[PDB]
């Protein structure tokens, strides 16, 4: 409605909206507004944008992005997972992407709670986990059948 | 450049610290008035805090204007900060530490590598005083410089719950805090505090001397206590609610005890172990400055 | 480091095992202990040999109980003459 | 309502998991160790995660 | 019944300056406010030296809000290349020591 | 003899080059191509087909196979572009900080010494480019020292893996072990292995 | 075998390229122990800050990463004008 | 084998 | 207008992050030596040309 100012022909409406927008307590805007460059690349990253949108969905969207940015977990951290699934003392390299590739921290707590719940509700889950390990051993090529 | 008054920057209405409560912008002291305590059999004796390390971490060569205030405030009271020691940008404070540095600390809390137009900034001598200590937030991660994260909380409790008698004594029963509470009172409190311009309070803490400083410590004791309260909820072993005749009393237990808990909860902001190290360091430096 | 029974004819499972830590500044120790609270069946002496922090880790709570007992007894026998 | 097709291995784990009978009563459910004797222990910092 | 009525009678009247019972949009409908550093939304401050009221703190609806968003430079969930390098000899590998 | 043309503006060209280096990424390569091309025109080196990595018989010797596999693991085939570039880049200005292509070497086998020698050669044939990537070399050499000279290693790393240089010019070592990153190339810190302080 | 080629020929090529017009930076003082590059930035009060040397990591130009193993072909599979017997 | 001035990537981690 | 190939100017061309344009706006800019800390130093005739 703040956009109707000096554009609606209904004069009382425009007078009222003008009075509200001229109050010190309120100020309409249209983003972009806030801008945040990387400390090294110097390029823009997150940016505010005063959208025409309900405050609730804006709260939720802001919560999502805040989660993703405040984690300080770049994609480089994935190497730590790849090390867990690699033969001991393999090394991974590169490419040091940095802040430009944010990602959520692995949810160890939720995942472990869910795992307990799943084993309790689906004991056959054992068989899946085993199956994974089984395949890995097959990939390891550590032992083969022979006719002799 | 904003000049620093005979009082601190905190004397300016522009820097006033307040938490929202009962539909108004309440001053921290009138929140802490709501606070009540339950002593238990356990006791807290404050040991002397080890002096902060002499060594100032090097700022790395960082082209950008690092947002140090958002970094610190989210590291302490942030609802979802994690890996706060990983980026290591707190060390950037050291850039300010030098005499006649080209860097300036913005009122925005950004550390510009050079003075820039239409960006107000704290008086560089005072900021040098502040950086000269607080750059040591830079070494919270490094093993040779880590703060204790158990004993320091005693002091927290003493400065929060502690009565003037218990405070002069240096010992208090491990108090359990409680207050009449609205829904989500601790989270909303933590977010009111995250928007605080704490750099103002720290600059005044590190630069003011003599009578002006002592008047500062008296004028801002409740603000300090408020930050301490948010941190103590971060470390509290549990935070229950109590029904009480159509009212709910929030209760955190216990003040002055760091449970070192890392698994999160909806009741309060949670410290990843890095946040525990950072908070411990921050408390070491801040309590060190606060008792002199 | 696993620990053997002082009797050398008892070829049986070791009660626990010592874990020498990197330390060396006192502060690294404060960290190692504060972190150590998160573990399971672990204990330390008030002071350590070679001035190097080490923490016992127990296979089971009973082995822990017997260790704590023998050492409480040592501290008592020492205090009694102190 | 919220059903959404999974990555193909996830559909395989779902099929192998069997029918989702969910006989479990989950009102205020927790995750606690039981003693071998069968009593359900209170959560213990120092043992339980 | 009309508890959702943002506005009413967006029309002129000859005889009177505004039609009786016309409803203007609320001031909160238009205060774009700000993003607090914590990421909670805030209405504009009513006075100097006051922080803005959070938009969730109160029941009023606000139809301009400051959504932060990532630009084309930040990207998440994209796949990431790396150079794995296997141990030179499987027998030299250190299974043991902590 | 008066050439009728404007004087070559040293000041304006150094300024515009600084501007280009701040803004035009291709400039590095541009300049490098010139040097590469010049190296090529000088005819200083050509890649022959016949590798001379091993003494006669040692390649076919059965007990040498680990060492030979190792040297084969490091011996990249000669390519005129790569060599001309390698030489040319020694003089060309560098704008993006250079990084060592990383080497995973545990230094178990004696043959691992190859990698050390690979650096020494790089230190001699190309001292400048070495000075650029030297800390990222130090990360490798430290594995080699901890694995080959563990006690001497412990003393050295006890002094600190890095140092600065105060106004007196005296070195000041960290006292700390830390992995180096080329993020440090543009800072006060130096890899300590090249302190050349006894 | 190749040392006379590097010292007595390639070094002169270095000496001349050392003077080419576009080799404007100083790269290395010959002292690994102390040397750091001089560091300039374009910069303005209006807020601009462009470092001339910066570390953005691997780039499409293909010059950011060095393969040191280049030494091996040089020490082995590479002939020279000075070895060998004549060559102008 | 062949000289290559750049990362010699193989593996691709998923998010 | 002046037949210059202005392509990839003001632009990082990272191998993995891709092209990243930066601002070309440097009004009233100066070439200046910086301390390794990254902050600028007043132009000294003793060192800078």
């Amino acid at each position: 409605p703040a956009l109707l100012r000096d554009f609606t022909q209904v004069n009382w409406l425009n007078r009222d909206i003008t009075n509200m927008l001229q109050q010190a307590g309120t100020k309409y805007g249209l983003g972009l507004t806030e801008t945040r460059l990387d400390y090294v690349r110097l390029v823009k990253t997150i940016v505010g944008h005063a959208l025409n949108i309900d405050h609730f969905a804006a709260s939720v969207l802001n919560i999502n992005l805040r989660a993703l940015m405040e984690a300080n977990v770049t994609a480089d951290d994935r190497i730590k997972a790849l090390q867990a699934h690699s033969m001991i003392s393999t090394q991974f390299h590169g490419p040091n992407q940095g802040a430009l590739r944010p990602e959520l921290a692995f949810d160890h707590d939720h995942i472990i709670r869910c795992l307990m719940l799943a084993a309790a509700n689906y004991p056959r889950l054992e068989g899946i986990i085993v199956q994974i390990n089984t395949g890995y051993v097959a990939s390891a090529n550590v032992i083969r059948p022979v006719s002799e | 450049m904003l000049q620093q008054p005979t009082g601190g920057y905190t004397t300016l209405e522009q820097f006033a610290f307040t938490i929202r409560n009962d539909g108004t912008n309440a001053t921290p002291t009138q929140f802490l008035q709501l606070l009540s305590y339950e002593a238990t059999e356990n006791e807290l004796v404050k040991k002397t805090i080890p002096t902060p390390e002499t060594h100032l971490p090097s700022a790395r060569n960082v082209p950008g204007n690092v947002y140090i205030e958002d970094a610190i405030t989210q590291a302490l009271f942030g609802i979802s900060a994690q890996n706060v020691n990983a980026h290591g940008y707190f060390s950037r404070l050291s850039a300010l530490a030098l005499p006649n540095t080209s860097a300036r600390l913005g009122l925005d809390g950004v550390i510009y590598n050079s003075e820039t137009i239409n960006i107000p900034f704290y008086d560089p001598a005072a900021v040098a005083n502040f950086a000269a200590t607080y750059a040591k937030l830079g070494n919270a991660s490094t093993p040779r410089y880590r703060a204790d994260m158990i004993d320091i909380y005693a002091h927290v409790g003493l400065e929060l719950a502690g009565t003037d008698a218990e405070r002069a004594a240096g010992v208090m029963p491990v108090k359990r805090a409680k207050f009449d509470s609205w829904e989500g009172s601790l989270i909303s409190l933590s977010r009111d505090v995250v928007n605080w311009k704490i750099l103002a309070f720290l600059i005044d803490l590190c630069s003011l001397e003599g009578e002006a400083l002592r008047a500062f410590k008296t004028r801002n004791r409740d603000v300090f206590r408020m930050m301490l309260f948010i941190m103590s909820t971060a470390v509290a072993a549990n935070v229950v609610n109590r029904k009480v005749t159509k009212r709910v009393d929030r209760v955190l237990e216990y003040i002055g005890v760091n449970s070192m808990r890392t698994a999160g909860r909806t009741a309060t902001i949670t410290y990843d172990l890095s946040r525990h190290e950072f908070a411990a360091k921050f408390l070491q430096l801040t309590f060190t400055r606060w008792n002199a | 480091i696993p620990i053997t029974n002082s009797n050398i004819f008892d070829d049986s499972s070791t009660p626990y095992n010592v874990r020498i830590w990197h330390a060396p500044t006192m502060t690294e120790v404060n960290h190692i202990l504060a972190l150590m609270r998160k573990s399971t069946l672990v204990s330390t002496h008030s002071s350590w040999h070679w001035n190097v922090l080490h923490t016992f880790h127990y296979r089971s709570e009973s082995d822990m109980i017997d260790h704590f007992a023998a050492k409480i007894l040592e501290d008592w026998r020492q205090k009694e003459k102190l | 309502i919220t059903d959404v097709d999974s990555t193909d291995y996830g559909k395989l784990t779902l099929r192998f998991l069997g029918t989702l009978t969910r006989s479990l009563k989950m009102q205020n459910a927790q995750i606690r160790r039981i003693r071998p004797d069968g009593t359900v222990l209170r959560y213990d910092d120092q043992i339980d995660i | 019944i009309s508890v959702a009525r943002s506005m009413r009678a967006i029309v002129n009247h000859n005889e009177v300056d505004r039609p009786r019972g016309a409803v203007a949009p609320s001031s909160y409908e238009m205060d774009t406010g700000t993003l607090s550093r914590n990421g909670d939304l805030l209405y504009s401050p009513v006075a100097n030296g006051q922080v803005g009221i959070p938009k969730l703190e109160v029941d009023h609806i606000s139809f301009s809000n400051v959504v932060s968003m990532m630009t084309a430079n930040i990207r998440t969930g994209d796949d990431m290349a790396v150079e794995r390098v296997n141990p030179d000899d499987v027998r030299a590998i250190n299974i043991r020591n902590a | 003899a008066l050439r009728p043309e404007l004087a070559f503006d040293h000041d304006h060209i150094i300024r515009c080059l600084m501007l280009a280096a701040a803004n035009y990424p291709r400039l590095e390569g541009i300049i490098v191509q010139i040097n590469t091309g010049y190296v090529a025109s000088a005819n200083v080196i050509r890649p022959v087909s016949e590798k001379r990595y091993f003494p006669e018989n040692l390649e076919q010797n059965q007990s040498a196979a680990r060492l030979v596999s190792a040297v084969k693991a490091r011996a990249s085939e000669a390519d005129i572009s790569s060599i001309h570039l390698a030489i040319a880049r020694e003089v060309s200005p560098m704008f993006n900080v250079h990084e060592l292509k990383k080497i995973a070497e545990s230094f178990e086998d004696p043959s691992s010494i190859v990698v050390v020698l690979e650096f020494i050669l790089f230190a001699l044939f190309f001292p400048t480019e070495f000075n650029r990537i030297k800390g990222d070399i130090q990360n490798v050499l430290l594995l080699f020292f901890s694995r080959w000279y563990p006690v001497e290693y412990g003393i050295f790393v006890q002094r600190g893996a890095t140092y600065t240089i105060n106004a007196a010019g005296e070195f000041e070592f960290s006292g700390r072990n830390e992995k180096w990153d080329q993020a440090l190339y543009l800072s006060e810190h130096f890899p300590a292995l090249f302190s050349d302080v006894p | 075998n190749i040392a006379v080629a590097h010292t007595d020929h390639l070094s002169v090529v270095y000496a001349t390229m050392s003077n080419f017009m576009l080799n404007f930076t100083n790269n290395f003082s010959g002292n690994h122990a102390t040397f750091k590059p001089d560091q300039y930035v374009i910069t303005s009060p209006e807020g601009s800050y462009k470092p001339i040397i910066e570390r953005q990591g691997e780039t499409v130009d293909g010059l950011t990463i060095i393969d040191t193993s280049i030494v091996w072909p040089i020490l082995c599979q590479c002939t020279y004008p000075l070895v060998r017997i004549m060559e102008e | 084998k062949v000289i290559f001035n750049g990362l010699d990537v193989n593996t691709e981690v998923q998010p």
